[PDB]
């Protein structure tokens, strides 16, 4: 799905709430790659957003490094609580005896 | 580019004004002319103008078929009627070429006769467009629509005495609805019969070898001297461009072209209310140089006041005395107050806190930013600066102003200690 | 070509005359008798194409060249590149590797 | 239509080329890379697209 | 039924319609005012009667449908809706309800206030 | 399927007969390749791959 | 037949030859003046409401540049649609009521335009 | 409800019946007030829209209107008269939520963030979806459904439309129109408007040679026949009318002055005819059969999805053409029952007074509101789905669906050409946004920045133009439009004239509309295809602002935006400063553009405001839009159309059928200048989680995602959903009700 | 410029396969009602319904 | 498969041009079995593939060829005796084409279903010059028919079949031999297998019709077979041959 936006939004999100600042993500503008790298090379964190991680069930890090990060995630309307229906034998139609 | 060469001189000429019509042939290219066709007759109307031309053809050329004009000679009168007959031979002799009328306002169309460093414009009076009208086919079918009527009639070798009563049933006087009279107004039957009222008007036709067109192309000219300065088209060419194109008829809503239309109290009062910051230089630019300074300081002192040199407006001009807060719904009172408390501290001191006015006033923190946020800016690790520096020199030129703005500031800050009290 | 008369601006056909023929209005009995030839050509558009096509040459104007085929792994290739898939969200190739004319053509 | 798809081949020839030029210096381990090659999502055109 | 409908019982039901619609008056007045219309039609000496008792009579019955759901309105204002006398129009509204008996419940005096201060 | 919030139905026979010929025609581990050229369907998938 | 300009016209017209000629031109709906004592409302200020005499210079600049002074402004002149069939200039002079004599003036081979320079004004103000 | 409406009543100004003359009934003045309530008896009284929410009833205002008629011949004037009630949108003129402070919101139950433009009917929230509809009175040359190349014109006045079809079926013009019975060539049409010789058509047609080869079989087909005269023509064609059934005769022949009517008005009813003379409308089909024979030749096929053809409807002249049928019926209905009552009744006076039938207007309006049908019988304009349920399910959802846009096919076949997207679309409506579905390409949004145009009075336009050297169509015939160097002008589709120098009359044009003497939304392009110069003044039409470039240099300047940031200026003064200009997609057209100052060349006439103003509002919610996948996008603004959030401030308050609100929902970390622009971070639709990239358990292969349980735990996602229970007691006809 | 392209890319193959998942469904219920009466015998011979 | 279908373009089938409806829409117009189909391929095979003079030459006379696309220009030429039509054939391109056709064949291709044009009408003077004299047929015709006949000759046909709208050249790189066959945009396949110098038992075409019509059902469902094959082929999706074997 080529989705490099998700990556460049997840990297300016970690910058800003390290630095405490709004990055912006205007089309064809926002803040650049490399003003985000120099924020998490001045706070301390990989400039890439892979950072060492420690396996929580074994207890041992991992091989490579996982990709941390800030994201706005939204939740739908489309709930399964809303979406579950079964059906027993139930009521039918008075033209065609059927469901 | 200098007019180095022919500097022709434009005359008018009202000789001919009211009868110069152009005529114009859309079918006849200009290589061919009408001069050697004997012309007969030019029926034209004053009113309505729609002229009617009668060319004589000749019929010994090679060019005419003899036959086929019999034929149609024959087909559109009778056979020896001749008493209402479209051609006086048995040959089909005359062509009737009839006009169309260009347009209705035909001033702005001039005939621009030239001459050896002269130019002589004579306005037209009407334009027709002259075109080969068929009219003999229409009486030619009308006739054999009137044969076919004398056939049924005779179609028995002798007629009898027929009972052909006309029946006597006069129309009704049956009342028209206002549609149905307009229908027949605007029906094309009614504007021709209107049309065909007018008589016709006989005129003689003169040709371009006659005397008489040498004679009467002189009446083009006018008498007149050679440089005489005319005393109208003296218009400037703003009145000109007005009389060409005649006209149909948040709070900064008014622009600058309304702006400039309003008196100096209602303009420097709504750019106070729009800028809240103005320096009084800048605002001789936009006001304009044919405004005094006088009447700008005169009026700008009873709707702004005067903090480190800078024109700040007053609290009650933004704030109405029925109009509430946006943000809290508190009286505009209260906002006047705490805006004349944020203005004296700034006179006070160029550098202002947020915390201590709010503490101050008891206004809430929104309240406070859109105050501050009018005048000053944030600075870091020293507060709020205000917008614009010192104005020294408008101190300097104009003491007096200073010092009343100063006296008034005295009972502002009195009543502002009896309020809150510092 | 179409020619019309000076009397009334009508159309003038040919028209055989007692001693030639002519050009005459069907409305006006204006004539005009033919003296020499009068032509009028067309000069019509010449098939000059002589359809050739299928060269090697005019074939091999293709991006892909010396990769890497699943087929039989030689450089020479002929790719297509696809994307009209809403259903499957990747996109689609088409190679077509052939230069001892073996034809390879899969998805 | 001859200019038409002698631009087409260029551009395209373009990218062949910077692809084949990404996939060369690109370093092993690469999560796309490693995608790309097993088969499981993705192909090399979609990372040279990226 | 319905098709048992005069032209003259159809005219008196459009009249008691653009008469609650001119008004302004919701749906049910209008379903009220019909039903009240169709039930006092039923009489002989009712159905056998001029233009101008159809009419009072559609006015009496307006009347009587705002009288029920506490709606205030003056015979006055009806009786300039309509194209008759106000004795001929009382007179009719004595008969009906003499001869019917429905109930009249009183005007109210604070809703009356409500309607007549406004005017002004 | 994509996981992506598409709904699906389940049907349950109320026949013995008709339980035996699901388990046994519709069964999944007797449906392992398609009829259209005998290509297996059920295999492994992204995040098995790789 | 190429295209001719208005400047190498009148040079043709007065430079090359002496010869008279007869022209049409369109003139702008509104003239840059007031009709005297015409009963008028900012209309029209038509020809036939002017008097004789001179009224305008016609000036020729260098580069083709031809411009029409009629007091404060000056309008531009161009060639308007070239005609090609019979367009005939003639006067019907109506000297009796039953009785006019039509005057064949000559024929009208060129059309020129006159309209208001409006990029000039608005640079004025 | 300020101008439109006026001249509606004033096209009916008088009314009066046929019997019983001297009886008349004549309009004055009307007024439609401020909204309010009929809960009293007989009494108004103010009513916010949120009273209008809650008590299910309808948020509209009472018309009043004073009038004069006669009695018994007695002239009765009047002053204040209900006649019905006009819907009230929300923050408009007349609705008391316009003006008003956030605090004096709050006292009436409304959220100052909420956009508004949406009725209330019933209780329910009705939008009107902006219609998009093909140009009017244009000519339309495409291929025929058998390959053929065609024309068409729909000729569209304030009360006719019709569609003059040509047909080139066999190398000869036709002419195909709905009150004819068969097609006629257009030849004998063309003797019929007066024009009889053949001379003067072709040089109205054309004088290449080509041109003439081509026109050569109709002027054959024609000299078959033994028509030369117009009267002729004319008796053919009435020949050829159909017979229309009307009670009564004929003017005079019942043949021939039938065929001079419809020559006259029915035919080509945009084009003007001063006293039955057809030279305009001679030209103007002559240009028409100019451009079909070009067209015969190289492909150059118009194509309908460029939108400099089309116009946008919105909800006024929608609404002002409801009215006008509305008010004609009305008239139509007094002039009946006063035709029905007057003549026979009895000697007392019969007054209209009586019969001010207020539920008509009233019940019209609220059916075609609530239901979305419009009936139009005097336009056979038989639409559906033009109002639609204002969706509530976030504040990004509404403020999309607030500036939507539906298409005239309505899914009448998958034609595929006008789904797809073209670039007239350029800065005028969001490319990215898009419902998914089967409505995919035929519901659209506005950009973030745009205008719609009104209508003009397009009379100094014409007049400017005649001043400017357009010389008269009639004063010279058709073979000068056969130059290469005479180019055409029109207005609206109407001829105007001829003109030589476009270049000059264009730059002319432009300068005097930079002036501020012409309105900045009157467009001007130039076809040198067709060599036609198109002046188009109606509304309905797109415009964007642009900034003006001079010898590649911006007319706007560092100093000019600070004064605009302080307050010296706003945009109005940039419009009438000379700085920037609206531009139509037509003349833009002809326009150079540059994106930005860097591509700036020599030949530039405009220079983009923001490139990010392209997306509309759900595509600007978009962090880094320009690096994904356009899908992706579609596929985003679909779903924050559906996302989940704080709806308002009075969320809590409003009683909706369904609603679904966050518990405690963030504004996001990555936001948009759009975001700021439209206060979506005061009413966010979502929460800023920490996300990690990877793959754990094997419960995440296809788009799935693995949540933490204490983090739910804490309140995360934790949402709140709130359903409505209604339930009434209606007292019925019997004097009973429900307890 | 390019994502305006790429956006018309998008919704080109979006319109395509929305036309063609309809007809795809019409041409499959048309074929499948067509061959619905064929059935394998014991005899190793396809036989119709008559 | 025709969810999975994509209806691609750029599939030319290695011409670079010839259009051919391929994918669902040419499923669809496979099994409704139509007489009259979008696109009708026929392919043909030639003795001698390897030389192209032979080619064009089998070309020209399959392809139907109109008298104004050989004629390099047709005049009304109006002469005091009487008025007639000249076309002046252009040799150069006659024998450029390869096309067997001269001054004798262009007057046999008259009279042929022309308002009964008589031969004595028609005339030949030079080697490329043809004389046309019009003759009324008293049915509301008259002399001035030289309109009409202007305006139909160049639409005449001269050499080919009249079925046939476009042939091409095709080639094989075999690396043993390049071989030449025929794509035609025809519709009568008899007429091609019939022609000299084609190798009929090698001819193939895409019309179900045409093809049954012309070599009996069994060749007609072995053509069926083949092109909805070789349809599913060219889209990336397999579908075993006992299908469209059962199928057909
Ligand atoms: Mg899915
Ligand atoms: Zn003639
Ligand atoms: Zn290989």
């Amino acid at each position: 799905r080529m989705t490099v936006g998700k990556l460049i939004e997840l990297l300016a999100g970690k910058a800003g709430v390290l630095d405490g600042r709004f990055h912006y993500g205007t089309a064809f503008g926002g803040s650049k790659v490399k003003d985000v790298c120099e924020d998490l090379v001045r706070h301390g964190y990989n400039y890439l957003g892979k950072d060492y991680v420690t396996s929580g069930i074994t207890g041992e890090p991992l091989e490579a490094y996982i990709y941390f990060g800030p994201v706005y995630y939204q939740k739908l309307k489309h709930m399964v609580l809303d979406k579950m229906h079964a059906r027993a034998r139930g009521p039918r139609a008075v033209l065609t005896r059927q469901p | 580019d200098d007019p180095v060469v022919q500097e022709i001189d434009v005359y008018l000429a009202k000789s001919l004004a009211e009868k110069l019509y152009l005529f114009q042939y859309p079918v006849r290219p200009a290589s061919m002319t009408y001069d050697d066709i004997p012309h007969l007759s030019a029926k034209i109307k004053p009113k309505q103008q729609k002229v009617e031309l009668e060319m004589a053809i000749d019929t010994l050329n090679p060019n005419y078929c003899r036959s086929k004009g019999e034929q149609i000679a024959l087909n559109v009168d009778g056979a020896c009627a001749d008493e209402t007959s479209t051609y006086s031979s048995k040959l089909m002799d005359k062509q009737t070429f009839c006009s169309s009328q260009t347009t209705s306002n035909t001033s702005r169309y001039a005939a621009a006769l030239y001459r050896q460093g002269e130019l002589h414009l004579t306005p037209l009076h009407g334009i027709l467009q002259l075109r080969p009208s068929f009219s003999y086919l229409d009486k030619a079918d009308a006739k054999h629509r009137e044969r076919e009527a004398a056939n049924e009639a005779g179609d028995s070798s002798q007629d009898e005495a027929e009972d052909d009563v006309k029946q006597i049933t006069v129309r009704f006087s049956r009342p028209e609805s206002e549609q149905a009279r307009q229908r027949r107004v605007q029906s094309y039957e009614f504007l021709q019969k209107k049309h065909a009222e007018e008589p016709w008007v006989h005129l003689h036709y003169y040709g371009l070898r006659d005397s008489r067109s040498e004679h009467e192309r002189q009446y083009l000219l006018c008498p007149g001297s050679s440089g005489v300065e005319n005393t109208e088209l003296v218009k400037s060419p703003s009145e000109y461009l007005m009389m060409l194109m005649p006209p149909s008829q948040p709070s900064n809503v008014l622009s600058m072209a309304q702006l400039r239309t309003l008196p100096l109290a209602d303009q420097i009062k709504i750019l106070m209310k729009n800028v809240k910051v103005m320096p009084f230089a800048n605002l001789m630019s936009l006001l304009g140089p044919s405004i005094d300074s006088v009447a700008v300081l005169r009026g700008i002192q009873k709707v702004a006041m005067l903090v480190q040199g800078n024109w700040v407006v007053k609290s009650d001009i933004l704030y109405p005395k029925d109009s509430s807060s946006p943000h809290s719904g508190v009286p505009a009172e209260v906002l006047c107050r705490g805006r004349d408390f944020v203005m004296w501290k700034f006179t006070q001191s160029r550098w202002v806190v947020r915390k201590e006015v709010a503490t101050v006033t008891k206004l809430c923190a929104e309240d406070v930013k859109d105050f501050l946020e009018h005048m000053a800016v944030v600075r870091i690790n020293k507060g709020w600066e205000f917008i614009l520096p010192y104005d020294g020199e408008f101190i300097k030129k104009h003491p007096d102003v200073v010092q009343r703005q100063h006296m008034l500031w005295t009972g502002i800050q009195a009543k502002l200690e009896k309020v809150y009290n510092l | 070509m179409l020619l019309f008369c000076p009397g009334c601006g009508n159309g003038l056909i040919v028209e055989e005359g007692q001693r030639c023929h002519r050009f005459a209005c069907n409305t006006c009995p204006y004539v005009h008798n033919i003296t020499r030839k009068v032509t009028n050509r067309k000069y019509p558009k010449l098939k000059e194409v002589d359809d050739v096509l299928g060269g090697a040459a005019a074939w091999e104007n293709v991006d892909s060249t010396a990769e890497s085929c699943p087929k039989c792994e030689h450089p020479r290739a002929y790719f297509m590149q696809l994307q009209t898939r809403s259903a499957d969200e990747p996109m689609t190739t088409f190679y077509k590797c052939c230069n001892a004319q073996c034809g390879h053509r899969w998805r | 239509e001859t200019l038409e798809a002698l631009i087409l081949k260029e551009l395209s020839v373009i990218r062949d080329h910077a692809g084949s030029a990404c996939l060369r210096e690109l370093d092993k381990s690469n999560s796309p890379l490693t995608m790309a090659l097993c088969g499981s999502k993705g192909s090399f055109i979609n990372i040279s697209q990226m | 039924e319905n098709e048992q409908v005069s032209r003259s019982q159809q005219r008196g039901l459009r009249r008691v319609r653009d008469l609650c619609r001119v008004l302004q008056l919701p749906p049910t007045f209008e379903d009220t005012a019909v039903a009240y219309y169709q039930q006092a039609y039923r009489h002989s000496g009712i159905r056998a009667a001029r233009l101008q008792k159809k009419e009072v009579l559609v006015g009496c019955c307006v009347l009587i449908t705002c009288r029920q759901h506490n709606w205030p309105l003056t015979m006055g204002a009806i009786c300039t809706l309509l194209y008759a006398d106000l004795d001929v129009f009382s007179s009719t509204y004595m008969q009906i309800v003499k001869l019917l008996g429905l109930d009249v419940p009183s005007l109210c005096l604070a809703e009356l206030v409500k309607t007549y201060c406004s005017s002004f | 399927a994509d996981f992506d919030g598409d709904e699906m139905n389940l049907h349950l026979p109320q026949t013995e007969e008709a339980k035996a010929e699901a388990l046994v025609l519709m069964g999944t581990k007797a449906n392992l390749v398609t009829p259209r050229n005998g290509e297996p369907l059920i295999a492994a998938i992204q995040d098995f791959l790789t | 037949l190429p295209k001719d300009v208005s400047v190498a016209e009148l040079l043709r017209e007065l430079s090359l030859t002496k010869e008279e000629e007869l022209l049409f031109l369109q003139l702008p709906d509104t003239l840059p003046g007031q009709p005297p004592t015409q009963d008028i409302a900012e209309n029209a200020c038509t020809l036939a409401d002017l008097t004789e005499g001179q009224v305008g210079k016609l000036l020729i600049r260098k580069s083709g540049r031809v411009q029409l002074l009629l007091g404060k402004v000056t309008l531009d002149v161009t060639m308007g649609t070239a005609c090609s069939f019979l367009q005939e200039l003639v006067s019907v002079g109506l000297g009796d009521s039953r009785t006019g004599e039509m005057t064949v003036l000559g024929h009208v081979k060129h059309k020129l335009v006159c309209s208001p320079d409006f990029e000039s004004l608005l640079d004025h103000k | 409800i300020n101008v439109e409406i006026k001249k509606i009543m004033k096209a009916n100004e008088k009314v009066t019946s046929d019997a019983d003359p001297m009886w008349y009934l004549k309009y004055l003045n009307i007024y439609v007030g401020l909204p309010d309530v009929e809960e009293s008896f007989n009494v108004t009284r103010p009513v916010s829209p949120h009273e209008c929410r809650l008590r299910d009833m309808t948020y509209s205002a009472p018309i009043t209107v004073d009038i004069e008629y006669t009695r018994g011949s007695q002239r009765i004037i009047r002053n204040a008269l209900p006649i019905g009630r006009m819907p009230i949108m929300l923050r408009s003129s007349n609705c008391v939520l316009t003006g008003k402070t956030p605090a004096e919101f709050a006292k009436l139950n409304e959220c100052p963030l909420d956009p508004g433009g949406y009725f209330i009917v019933k209780g329910v929230e009705k939008v009107i979806l902006i219609q998009e509809q093909l140009s009017k009175n244009r000519i339309i040359v495409e291929a025929d459904r058998k390959g053929a190349v065609g024309a068409s014109v729909t000729s569209s006045t304030h009360e006719k439309k019709s569609r003059t079809n040509m047909a080139v079926k066999q190398g000869r013009f036709y002419l195909r129109h709905n009150t004819l019975s068969e097609d006629i060539p257009i030849v004998i049409i063309f003797k019929a408007m007066g024009v009889e010789s053949d001379q003067e058509i072709v040089q109205m047609i054309g004088t290449e040679e080509h041109v003439m080869a081509a026109f050569g079989p109709s002027l054959e087909e024609c000299q078959k026949a033994q028509i030369f005269t117009q009267m002729q023509a004319l008796k053919y064609i009435g020949n050829k009318v159909r017979r229309q059934r009307m009670w009564g005769g004929g003017p005079k022949k019942t043949k021939i002055e039938e065929a001079r009517e419809l020559l006259a008005s029915t035919i080509l009813t945009h084009v003007p005819v001063k006293e039955f003379n057809f030279r305009a409308k001679c030209i103007y089909t002559a240009v028409m059969v100019r451009r079909v024979i070009l067209a015969q030749g190289d492909n150059k096929v118009d194509d309908r999805d460029y939108y400099g053809n089309k116009r946008l409807e919105l909800a006024g002249q929608l609404l002002s053409l409801l009215f006008e049928d509305l008010f004609k019926k009305f008239n139509s209905e007094m002039k009946k029952i006063a035709d029905q009552v007057i003549p026979k009744q009895r000697a007392a006076q019969f007054d209209v007074v009586k019969h001010m039938r207020q539920d008509q207007i009233t019940n019209g309006m609220v059916n075609a509101i609530s239901t979305g049908n419009w009936s139009l019988k005097r336009f056979k304009m038989d639409r559906q789905g033009v109002t639609q349920v204002l969706s509530r399910l976030s504040y990004i959802s509404a403020l999309g669906m607030m500036t939507r846009i539906s298409s005239q096919f309505e899914k009448t076949r998958k034609v595929s050409g006008p789904r797809s997207l073209q670039p007239s679309q350029w800065g005028m409506l969001c490319p990215s946004d898009t419902p998914e579905g089967e409505a995919c390409g035929l519901v659209k949004n506005l950009a973030l920045m745009t205008h719609i145009t009104t209508d003009m009075e397009d009379g100094p336009i014409v007049k400017l133009a005649s001043n400017l050297g357009v010389e008269d169509v009639n004063l010279l015939c058709g073979e000068e439009l056969s130059y290469p160097n005479v180019f055409l002008v029109f207005l609206n589709g109407n001829i105007l004239g001829v003109i030589r120098d476009h270049k000059k009359l264009v730059n002319t044009f432009r300068l005097m509309r930079r002036a501020g003497y012409i309105n900045e939304f009157v467009s001007i392009s130039t076809n040198l295809t067709d060599r036609c110069v198109y002046i188009s003044s109606d509304g309905g039409r797109l415009c964007r602002p642009y900034i003006i470039v001079k010898k590649q240099k911006p007319a706007v300047t560092n100093k000019h935006m600070e004064e605009l940031a302080q307050g010296y200026r706003n945009f109005e003064d940039f419009l009438h400063e000379s700085l920037v200009e609206y531009l139509d997609v037509n003349e833009e057209n002809d326009c150079n553009i540059a994106l930005y100052e860097h591509t700036i060349n020599k030949d530039t006439t405009h220079l983009e405001i923001e490139p990010f103003t392209l997306l509309g509002v759900c595509a600007g919610l978009i962090p880094y839009p320009h690096h994904n996948q356009s899908p992706r996008n579609t596929y985003q603004c679909a779903m924050g159309k559906q996302a989940m959030g704080t709806i308002g401030y009075n969320q809590r308050n409003r009683i909706d059928t369904l609603m679904y609100l966050l518990a405690y929902p963030q504004k996001p970390m990555v936001k948009t200048k759009t975001i700021e622009l439209i206060e979506f971070e005061k009413l966010p639709a979502g929460q800023n989680a920490t996300v990690a990239v990877m793959s754990y358990s094997g419960y995440d292969i296809e788009d799935a995602l693995v949540l933490n349980k204490a983090s739910l735990d804490r309140g995360f996602g934790r949402c709140l959903v709130y359903k409505n229970a209604k339930c009434t007691l209606k007292r019925y006809t019997n004097q009973t009700f429900d307890k | 410029t390019e994502f305006f392209f790429h956006t018309m890319a998008g919704r080109e193959g979006l319109v395509d396969t929305a036309v063609k998942t309809a007809e795809t469904g019409y041409m499959q219920r048309r074929l499948v009602k067509s061959l619905e009466d064929l059935c394998s015998q014991y005899d190793l011979t396809v036989r119709s319904s008559t | 498969p025709g969810t999975q279908m994509t209806l691609k373009t750029f599939h030319f089938a290695g011409v670079a041009s010839m259009n051919i409806t391929l994918g669902v829409p040419r499923i669809k117009e496979i099994i409704n079995a139509s007489k009259a189909i979008s696109t009708p391929i026929i392919t043909a095979q030639l003795d001698k593939d390897d030389d192209a003079d032979y080619a064009r030459l089998v070309k020209g006379r399959i392809e139907k060829t109109l008298l104004g696309e050989i004629s390099e220009y047709i005049e009304e030429v109006f002469l005091p005796d009487d008025c007639f039509i000249l076309v002046k054939l252009s040799l150069e391109r006659i024998r450029l084409l390869r096309l067997e056709v001269n001054a004798e064949t262009v007057r046999y291709s008259i009279c042929t279903s022309k308002l009964r044009v008589k031969p004595g009408d028609v005339a030949v003077h030079g080697e490329a010059v043809v004389c046309v004299t019009p003759r009324e047929n008293s049915k509301s015709s008259m002399y001035y028919v030289l309109q009409f006949l202007k305006e139909d000759l160049p639409k005449v046909v001269v050499q080919g079949i009249p079925e046939v709208s476009r042939a091409v050249i095709h080639i094989d790189e075999q690396s043993g031999k390049e071989k030449y066959k025929l794509l035609v945009e025809g519709d009568n396949l008899r007429a091609v297998m019939a022609t000299h110098g084609v190798k009929g038992t090698r001819t193939t075409s895409n019309n179900t019709y045409e093809v049954e019509k012309t070599l009996g059902i069994e060749a007609a469902r072995t053509t069926i077979i083949n092109e909805i094959q070789y349809t599913m082929v060219n889209h990336g999706m397999s579908i075993d041959r006992r299908h469209v074997m059962l199928l057909s």
